[PDB]
């Protein structure tokens, strides 16, 4: 009945540009299509409901005034979110022969 | 106070400096917590500088623990055998830094009262003063007031 917990990583597609376009295109068409305003709830809600649902990543309560224009979203959109644990972070940043870390918990 | 402590003179290990310096400190062990406001800078310093570090001295293994812990600690091993335990309990990056450089430049030797500022196993190149130095010899070798 309660779904597997989903984890936070998230990498940018290469064709998000076309996919961005695409949902603008089918939400709201105006050339110049970065600069349309998200000024109103209605419309605003339905592009950020869509891309939640599809790329599986939603933008936060804090990030959603930020959130003016389509150029922002995009712009949120290619930025990469690594989910792991910090032993994992020490183990996978290359380390020397010489440094050996270890977790206890 | 001196006479409160033991003392010893200057040396060396093994003549480090003499054949081919080598780095005394040998293993590093670090006790880090992941939670708890005493390890914060140690964190810090396992996140950045650790690395860096090891990459400064192969010849040091560097362990590091995390686990709970109020205190945390650096034990630095030496290869005469010595072992010195380091609370880096709510110190900042840089005085952990700092610490870990010392610990790296120290040998093993005790941190006592050294006796004299020097060490020489061959003093004398002429030859150390005896009470016949800078006295004449007489004929016959005669002691003063001997008739023959």
């Amino acid at each position: 009945v309660c779904p597997p917990l989903r984890s936070r990583a998230y990498t940018p597609p290469e064709d998000l540009q076309s996919r961005l376009e695409s949902y603008v295109k089918e939400v709201f068409l105006p050339s110049n299509w970065q600069d349309i305003s998200l000024e109103d709830s209605r419309l605003k809600f339905n592009l950020l409901a869509h891309l939640a649902d599809d790329l599986g990543h939603v933008v936060p309560n804090s990030r959603l005034h930020q959130m003016c224009r389509v150029r922002d979203v995009l712009d949120f959109y290619n930025v990469p979110i690594q989910d792991r644990s910090k032993f994992d972070e020490l183990s996978a940043s290359n380390l020397p022969p010489n440094l050996k870390i270890t977790w206890s918990y | 106070t001196a006479r409160g402590t033991p003392s010893r003179f200057l040396a060396s290990v093994l003549h480090n400096g003499l054949g081919r310096y080598v780095q005394q400190l040998q293993r590093l062990s670090f006790s880090v917590s992941r939670d708890g406001a005493s390890s914060r800078g140690a964190r810090e310093f396992v996140e950045r500088e650790v690395i860096d570090f090891a990459r400064r001295n192969p010849g040091v293994v560097i362990y590091v623990n995390s686990r709970p812990c109020c205190v945390p600690r650096v034990v630095a091993e030496y290869l005469n055998g010595a072992v010195r335990e380091e609370s880096i309990h709510c110190k900042s990056v840089e005085e952990i830094s700092t610490l870990v450089q010392k610990l790296a430049d120290q040998s093993g030797l005790d941190v006592i009262r050294i006796r004299k500022p020097f060490h020489t196993d061959n003093p004398s190149i002429q030859g150390q003063w005896h009470p016949f130095t800078n006295k004449p010899t007489t004929f016959r070798g005669l002691r003063p007031r001997e008739v023959q």
